[PDB]
């Protein structure tokens, strides 16, 4: 039971904390019908934003290959600072 | 008494002086690297897209645009978690080193914290 | 006082005329002195949140002789402590976070300085301690130590 109480308990808990900061930077594709040029500069802002979102990733990831790494050497640094004399 | 053992160090020194050198040059450019690995890598996902014509085909494009852009920050997502995941495994590590053997654990969160 | 020597050194033009003038919103009356009691309301005057555990100890630290103030002495003291990491990977490289005798073998045939395969088992006998055939970070800082 303390594996339906513990691991059911908390990514559920991960699941509205994720869905949550999510309906905000979403804002509602609202303008539906108009007029014309407005997705012009529009379209490559929902995009400019669009590019950011996506951007911001890749710097999220890399920066995890970077730590993954730094992990490591630390585990190893531990690794090699045990010897209990 | 070992005398000349003050050319065998020089060198040493005067040699690790090499090894730091080159390391030096090799760091910007795995970079200048990691710059390009980068923008070439995002060249596609989302390209030097267009603008059409007029009609129904804009309204949708859009759609999609926003459709995906969940699809995507959706796996920036999965990113920040499985980062500040990853990010407190290192700290939980952080303690197991200082405790043993002394380094002590002040320096990442003085100069850190202002950016985020 | 024989801090305060390399202390001065420390000091260039762009910062001695300028550690200046906020440094004495600390004084009051030519006679020397200056206080600490905007320790903490001048330390971010620069940049820095010192926590309260930060900033009841900077407090508590500081000052002795009962002049409650701090010049531009003991000061700059005060301000020094407030790519070694990077080396070791464009070294270490493989990710197995050690660095054996060949890839130095490398490093050390990967620079413009001649060498020999007697000229890389000997440098590997000075950063193990520990005695391996690796170099642990923990062994990576002290070699390299007064290298640049
Ligand atoms: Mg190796
Ligand atoms: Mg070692």
């Amino acid at each position: 039971l303390a594996k339906a109480d513990q691991k059911r308990g908390k990514k559920q808990t991960a699941r509205e904390t994720k869905k949550k900061v999510l309906a905000e930077r979403r804002k509602p594709l609202n303008i539906d019908h108009l007029n014309e040029d407005k997705l012009r500069d529009k379209a490559k802002e929902l995009w400019d934003w669009l590019y950011q979102l996506q951007t911001e990733k890749y710097d999220f990831a890399e920066q995890i290959k970077r730590k993954k790494y730094e992990i490591v050497t630390l585990r190893n640094r531990i690794d090699q600072a045990q010897k209990h004399s | 008494e070992e005398k000349k053992r003050r050319a065998a160090t020089a060198r040493r020194q005067h040699l690790k002086s090499a090894m730091l050198q080159l390391a030096v040059t090799e760091i910007e450019k795995e970079a200048a690297a990691k710059e390009v690995e980068k923008q070439n890598y995002l060249a596609e996902h989302s390209p030097p897209l267009s603008l059409p014509g007029s009609m129904q085909e804009l309204q949708e494009l859009s759609k999609k645009l926003h459709a995906k852009i969940d699809s995507v920050d959706e796996e920036r997502y999965d990113t920040e978690v499985k980062l500040q995941k990853t990010n407190k495994e290192l700290e939980d590590l952080s303690q197991k080193l200082f405790d043993l053997r002394g380094k002590f654990k002040r320096p990442p969160l003085r100069r850190v914290r202002m950016s985020a | 006082t024989d801090q305060q020597a390399e202390a001065r050194a420390f000091l260039s033009e762009e910062m001695i005329a300028e550690f200046k003038a906020a440094f004495d919103m600390f004084d009051a009356d030519g006679g020397g002195d200056i206080s600490t009691k905007e320790l903490g309301t001048v330390m971010r005057m620069l940049g820095q949140n010192p926590t309260k555990e930060e900033l009841d100890a900077i407090i508590e630290e500081v000052d002795e002789d009962g002049s409650g103030t701090i010049d531009f002495e003991e000061f700059l003291v005060m301000m020094v402590r407030q790519e070694l990491a990077n080396c070791f990977r464009i070294f270490d490289k493989n990710a197995d976070g050690f660095i054996d005798i060949e890839e130095l073998g490398e490093i050390l045939r990967a620079t413009g300085e001649h060498v020999t395969e007697e000229d890389i088992e000997d440098l590997m006998k000075d950063s193990d301690k520990n005695n391996d055939g690796r170099i642990d970070f923990d062994e990576f800082l002290k070699m390299m130590e007064g290298v640049q």
